């Protein structure tokens, strides 16, 4: 993970750790979370701290972020995979086809993964823009 | 009926591939049995595949790689056409005896007789093999027979 | 679809309830019966041989001899298509099968190598162009029995074996020979045709309406009886298409021209020429539209119940046009026909004192000389007082009443016969296209066997030809068949089916015979009817069991009889009156000289001497032999026509009459040799190429026999079902037909295998892509899962709220 990236993770961690005790707790999350709108409740708060083997210091923080953010492909590799199902290289796939591929083939998406995947995918006139969707996936926008 | 080493594994490879395309789960739909063997190099008639257990439509029955091996070895021993057999069949449809058959007849024979191929398949086998009919609209079936027997990747 | 098989196939669905009956070969059987020929019975009491049955027909009882009983076939064989497959081949079974089919509407049935055709006496929808389309190139066992399969099978053998074929259609008068001859020619003309006046095919077909107009005439047995025989050859070129056609005629009954018996008519052409169907012609022929007006054609009936003389005359006129006839030739014929009509109206009287014979007006002789192209005065002179020459002289002499009515009659008879033969040559001229000919298919249609209340030379001649054709059939079906087996090295013990008519044939044909005695007595200036009767009785009475003194009259009103002849188809009482005269036809060179130089082109042709006749029997006997031999050079295909009853009624069966016909025909015998011998035979050359596919196994050229042996051997064929000849391989009945089925099963399999190869190629082509798309989809599903887990991660849903203000 790039350096400029680590620099942002720090400042972020600095802002999340309220009591400035070097470690992130259920009290800090709640506190800074409330100043921005909504306290994930103690119910969910535990689970957040349950995602780290032991104490939650900047080392762990930056670790759990790489796990859950590394092991993906370049916007060009996904772009290429979608192209393998678009022989007429029209840059789009029929909505019914791509939904079929995702739901009943390979590693079948459950009904839930389908709703979330499509609740915001680019679709007009039965056409599924895989290019604009590829961009979206690479969370840059 | 004694599968060699390559064969036993090419089947495992081809099995997973078809397993993946209907939902990776160690199973393959029985309606794809024939298709799996065609990938292995065997040209089983639909009558054989139904015999060894193959189903008529997707969703009726799935098959673990275990129940598969028997079917493959069943279709493995069936009869495969030979050039001479094919050329004698075609000769009964050719009057002039020059080795020519109407393009309409070819489509007739392939989609009306035997275990009828769909019009979609006949069109596709004709585009792939690059079958060219001449002005009078005839085709040299010997040439067509050889192409089909040569496989998608000749040389 | 099925619709065309209306009167051809057996429902077997509704006839499935007809094969599902309570039967028992120990109980049910056939028993002789005066009425129906055989009655279905059910055995009951037992007494050594005195077996007591119960006739189901009328629920009555009867006691028959254990030797008169006949085995009944199970319901399974109802309306069986090929009688040679029945379990019990007996006169009753054959009778029941045909009768059953007949009543169902099925008029065609196979019986071993030949076909049986029962006259329907009504039009059936089985001869359309659609039915023809379904029978082309079909195997007999593959499609319902139909006259068409016989024609087709004939065509198939001709191209396959490269040998001429001949369809012999036999039968008693009115059994349906002519009708069947027509369809056979029509069928060949519509499947073998090549790529004002019509094409050749059309012409072959139009050749019928005219010859029949001049050669047919109502008869007690047939309203459209063929009074002449015809052998027609259809030629074929290299490519197997029609390339010409000729016709040959045999013995045209000339007595009918100037005479008719009660309830009988003169040739059709006469009544339609006076039908005023084409008014604009009445003034060309000079006739009044009234048939009952001329004595040469008004002696019997004038109209026929199912013959419309009008439309028929129109169709005749049209035929002549499609035939390529000029308006001249056409009107030339029409005129000479009317000439004869008028000839009968010419009146004469016996001079005042010199009781001789003289003219009596000339209105008629004038019309005659006019149409014929001569001088009416030069005509009556040659009829009332001729100049008999000697080497180069003349002897003027007048004649009396009968001498004159005979010379005129003779002139009519001569002009007509002479014109019929001209009509034939002209027709051949047209059908003779100089295309390349390799083989031909001949169709023979003679005048059937017949018994009138009065039988004369006409009938002797006809029944003779039939005798000789039935013999050509048994010699071919029972004698040659067996000579063939023996000649091929096949161990075969000869069987005698008792089908030989030489006795009756030699009595007529050979030097001892009738026609020889008749031919001898035409050389004696003073031979008489009585003199003839003596020489006959002298060499045959009590001397030959076929020649017999006339028995006791067995029919209402039958004329004089001088001797009976035991023909194969029955015993015939003949009257030899006027035979010496009918056999040799007097040629009045006084009149042939006149007509010879006639302004009329046709008549001028019809009468040409030559440059610088025998008896009729001699001519007929020779011609019949010339033809009978040509037929041995071909491969015969027989159709046996059968007349159902004597009322020309549809669906009515006279059991005794049919049986009688099945008997003299030799149907039963024919079916026996078919199941006792090896009807199928194939030259090894042909067997190889047709069935190697039944065992491709081999094939590393190799002689034909060896290959033929490996296939049969490898097919596990019961050695009893066939025999390896020294040239051909013989098969039992039924065998070769299953091989044809296997060969088809095989072809359908090879085709299905070629189809599986295709299915296997389409897949193997989409393989690479399928595995490359597995990579693509695993990548797509994996990166979409990361994206989801992330966007839904509590932590990420915080790094994004803080990320902004850093
Ligand atoms: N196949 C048939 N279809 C319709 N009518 C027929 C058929 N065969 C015979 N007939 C009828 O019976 C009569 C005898 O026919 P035909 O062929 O002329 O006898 P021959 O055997 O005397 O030629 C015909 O004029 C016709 O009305
Ligand atoms: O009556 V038929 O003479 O044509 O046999
Ligand atoms: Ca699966
Ligand atoms: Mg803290
Ligand atoms: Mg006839």
């Amino acid at each position: 993970l790039p350096q400029k990236q680590i620099q942002e993770m720090k400042e972020a961690f600095s802002m999340i750790d309220v009591d400035r005790d070097g470690f992130v707790s259920k009290e800090d999350i709640k506190a800074i979370s409330e100043q921005l709108g909504r306290a994930p409740d103690d119910k969910e708060l535990t689970a957040m701290l349950k995602e780290a083997p032991g104490p939650l210091n900047f080392t762990m923080f930056l670790s759990i972020f790489s796990d859950k953010l590394s092991g993906t492909d370049s916007e060009e590799t996904i772009r290429n995979a979608f192209a393998m199902f678009d022989e007429q290289e029209t840059k789009k796939l029929n909505i019914e086809y791509i939904k079929d591929l995702l739901e009943n083939m390979g590693d079948n998406f459950n009904k839930d993964e389908m709703r979330m995947t499509f609740k915001e995918a680019p679709v007009e006139g039965g056409k599924f823009d895989y290019v604009k969707f590829t961009a979206m996936i690479k969370g840059s926008g | 009926p004694k599968l060699s080493q390559d064969e036993i594994d090419d089947l495992k490879d081809v099995f997973e591939l078809f397993d993946f395309w209907d939902g990776r789960d160690g199973a393959v739909d029985a309606f794809k049995l024939g298709d799996v063997c065609r990938c292995l190099g065997i040209n089983p008639r639909n009558e054989d595949v139904f015999a060894v257990g193959g189903t008529h439509k997707m969703g009726e029955k799935s098959l673990p790689f275990e129940e598969f091996l028997p079917a493959y070895e069943g279709l493995m021993d069936c009869e495969q056409g030979t050039f001479a057999d094919y050329m004698e069949a075609f000769k009964t449809f050719d009057r002039e005896g020059q080795g020519f058959i109407s393009g309409a007849e070819l489509r007739h024979v392939l989609t009306a007789l035997g275990e009828r191929l769909s019009d979609e398949d006949v069109d596709e086998i004709i585009k792939l093999t690059d079958l060219q009919e001449d002005l009078e609209g005839n085709v040299k079936y010997e040439d067509f027979v050889k192409k089909v027997m040569a496989g998608p990747y000749p040389d | 679809s099925d619709p065309d098989f209306q009167y051809l196939a057996v429902d077997r669905k509704k006839l499935m309830k007809e094969q599902t009956a309570a039967f028992d070969g120990k109980k049910n059987c056939w028993v002789p019966d005066e009425k129906e020929g055989f009655a279905s019975a059910e055995i009951q009491s037992s007494k050594g041989d005195e077996i007591t049955v119960k006739i189901v027909a009328d629920s009555s009882t009867r006691t028959v001899k254990k030797d008169d009983i006949q085995s009944m076939n199970p319901p399974k064989f109802e309306k069986l298509e090929d009688m040679a497959n029945m379990t019990y081949l007996n006169e009753a079974s054959v009778l029941y099968n045909l009768r059953s089919r007949y009543t169902s509407g099925l008029i065609y049935t196979y019986s071993g190598l030949f076909c049986i055709a029962v006259n329907p006496y009504r039009r059936l929808p089985i001869y359309t162009d659609s039915v023809i389309a379904k029978y082309r190139g079909k195997r007999k066992t593959e499609i319902p029995p139909h006259l068409f399969s016989v024609a087709d099978n004939a065509y198939q053998n001709m191209v396959t074996d490269r040998e001429n074929q001949s369809c012999l259609i036999t039968g008693e008068s009115g059994a349906g020979k002519t009708e069947n001859t027509k369809k056979v020619i029509m069928y060949l003309a519509k499947v073998a045709c090549a790529v004002k006046e019509g094409s050749l095919e059309d012409q072959i077909i139009q050749a019928n309406p005219v010859l029949e107009a001049y050669g047919n005439a109502k008869t007690t047995r047939n309203n459209n009886s063929s009074r002449f025989g015809k052998f027609i050859r259809i030629h074929f070129g290299p490519t197997g298409k029609i390339a010409g056609a000729d016709i040959e005629t045999y013995l045209l009954e000339k007595s009918r021209v100037t005479y008719q018996q009660s309830a009988e008519r003169n040739y059709h052409i006469f009544y339609q020429i006076c039908s005023n169907a084409i008014p604009e012609l009445n003034d060309v022929m000079l006739v009044t539209p009234d048939s009952g007006l001329y004595s040469f054609i008004n002696q019997g009936c004038l109209t026929v119940d199912n013959i419309d003389d009008v439309e028929e005359f129109k169709l005749c006129d049209e035929a002549f046009d499609i035939l390529g006839f000029t308006k001249e030739e056409k009107q030339s014929m029409f005129k000479c026909t009317a000439s004869i009509l008028h000839m009968g109206e010419m009146k004469f009287k016996q001079r005042p004192r010199e009781e001789q014979a003289e003219s009596d007006g000339t209105a008629e002789a004038e019309k005659v000389a006019f149409l014929c192209g001569i001088n009416a005065g030069d005509l009556l002179k040659a009829l009332l007082k001729p100049k008999v020459k000697v080497g180069t002289e003349m002897v003027t002499k007048g004649q009396n009443m009968n001498q004159v009515v005979n010379s005129v009659g003779a002139l009519a008879k001569s002009l007509y016969d002479r014109m019929f033969n001209w009509l034939v040559r002209r027709v051949n001229k047209t059908l003779d296209t100089k295309a390349k000919r390799n083989y031909y298919i001949g169709v023979l249609d003679i005048a059937g066997f017949e018994i009138f209340d009065f039988n004369s030379f006409e009938q002797l001649c006809i029944n003779y030809t039939n005798e000789r054709l039935q013999q050509f059939f048994n010699h071919h079906m029972f004698i040659l068949e067996q000579e063939e087996y023996k000649k091929e090295g096949i161990a075969w013990e000869f069987i005698d089916f008792g089908m030989d008519l030489q006795m009756c044939i030699d009595l007529i044909e050979k030097p001892m015979g009738i026609l020889s005695i008749l031919e001898e007595e035409c050389m004696f200036p003073k031979a008489d009817d009585k003199s003839f009767q003596d020489k006959l009785y002298q060499n045959h009475m009590g001397k030959n069991r076929m020649f017999t003194k006339p028995g006791k009259p067995t029919r209402p009103n039958q004329g004089p009889a001088h001797f009976e002849l035991h023909h194969y188809a029955g015993n015939v009482p003949y009257s030899i009156t006027g035979w010496l005269e009918k056999n040799k036809d007097p040629i009045n060179e006084n009149v042939v000289a006149l007509l010879g130089a006639s302004k009329e082109p046709l008549v001028a042709e019809l009468f040409k001497a030559p440059e610088e006749f025998q008896t009729i029997s001699a001519v007929h006997r020779e011609s019949l032999n010339k033809l009978m031999k040509n037929l041995y050079s071909t491969h015969p295909h027989f159709v046996r026509c059968i007349i159902p009853n004597e009322l020309k009624q549809p669906g009515l069966v006279d059991a005794e009459l049919v049986l009688h016909q099945l008997q003299c025909n030799g149907v039963l015998e024919g079916i026996r040799i078919c199941r006792k011998g090896f009807p199928s035979r194939l030259i090894y050359s042909e067997f190889k190429q047709r069935y190697s596919i039944l065992a491709p196994n081999a094939i590393p050229f190799v002689d034909g026999k060896t290959v033929s042996e490996k296939i049969l051997a490898g097919l596990q064929m019961d050695p009893a079902e066939y025999r390896l000849g020294t040239t051909k391989v013989f098969f039992k009945a039924g065998v070769l037909g299953n091989l044809e089925e296997m060969r088809d099963e095989r072809l359908s399999k090879i085709i299905s295998m070629f189809q599986a190869h295709i299915r296997g190629y389409l897949i193997r082509k989409a393989y690479k892509k399928l595995q490359d798309q597995r990579i693509g989809l695993s990548v797509i599903q994996r990166n979409i899962r990361k994206w989801l887990v992330l966007r839904n991660w509590q932590w990420w849903k915080l790094y994004s709220k803080v990320k902004p203000l850093l």
